[PDB]
């Protein structure tokens, strides 16, 4: 979401929506609105190594590199691997990828886990919201697969409320029946019904036939179990 | 022919429920009502 930030004094104030179309709209999250206090609360300021006694005690800069570097310089290849977490950046994830990769390391990941089977991320379409968020006011059906896009992602479920309002969206969902704030056919959340739709022999699969522009809606978060390739 | 009498005398005798119980007695009279096609305009 597009969003402002309004400071003073060098500090930050509050969150407001910056009006964006086709992201956002007019509108943020709960989340993304108060949860900027928790950037005041417990930060990591100095440079920290273990000490002789096996706690975290405050260091230079310069020391902490060294170690860390003298650490680097000892092992290669496979022994060297980095996990990168939620809120990181392309800039840092790009220098972690060249660094390791001098030291010809590709242990390079994240917590968060898609397949790799087949194209895995070869291609990119393959881990997309290829529709995008505009182009949710364009479909006539959407089928939502293991998620909660209410608190997965509040826009994307304010879009499809949206739509749901205004064009008569109609919404299927394959999981837990979560309150969605609008109305939906559930399914069910037994992960065997999406390969009767595939085989034609659910009742839903002749709905997704007849619409003009239907959208299928897998979250990642279904991805996480252990058979989130099939 | 008189003029000298009230003849709305009826609804000296009506009770609490007198209204609703002629709609539920007129309730077999009606013709089908007509439908939005859905159940509700939250569905």
């Amino acid at each position: 979401s597009n969003i402002v930030v309004s400071t003073r004094t060098g500090e930050v104030m509050r969150i407001l929506p910056r009006m964006h179309e086709d992201i956002n709209e007019e509108w943020i999250s709960d989340k993304t609105r108060f949860a900027y206090d928790g950037l005041k609360r417990q930060r990591l300021t100095q440079p920290m190594i273990r000490n002789e006694k096996g706690l975290l005690t405050y260091t230079t800069w310069e020391d902490a590199l060294s170690r860390v570097a003298g650490m680097l310089q000892s092992f290669q290849g496979n022994d060297v691997a980095a996990i990168a977490g939620g809120l990181v950046d392309a800039e840092a994830l790009v220098a972690l990828k060249d660094l390791l990769n001098r030291v010809d390391s590709d242990s390079l990941c994240t917590e968060e886990v898609f397949p790799t089977a087949g194209a895995g991320t070869d291609l990119r379409s393959n881990y997309l919201l290829n529709t995008t968020i505009a182009g949710v006011e364009e479909a006539d059906v959407i089928l939502l697969v293991g998620t909660n896009p209410r608190f997965e992602a509040p826009l994307f479920n304010a879009r499809i409320r949206k739509s749901w309002l205004h064009n008569d969206l109609k919404v299927a969902l394959i999981g837990s029946p979560v309150d969605l704030t609008y109305r939906y056919d559930h399914l069910g959340d037994s992960p065997k019904i999406l390969q009767d739709i595939a085989s034609g022999n659910h009742p839903f699969s002749q709905i997704l036939k007849e619409a003009k522009k239907p959208m299928v809606v897998l979250g990642s978060s279904a991805l996480q179990r252990s058979d989130g390739t099939a | 022919f008189d003029n000298s009498t009230y003849r709305n005398l009826q609804h000296h005798e009506y009770s609490t429920y007198t209204f609703l119980d002629l709609n539920v007695e007129l309730s077999k009279f009606r013709m089908p009502q007509p439908s939005s096609g859905r159940q509700s305009p939250r569905h």
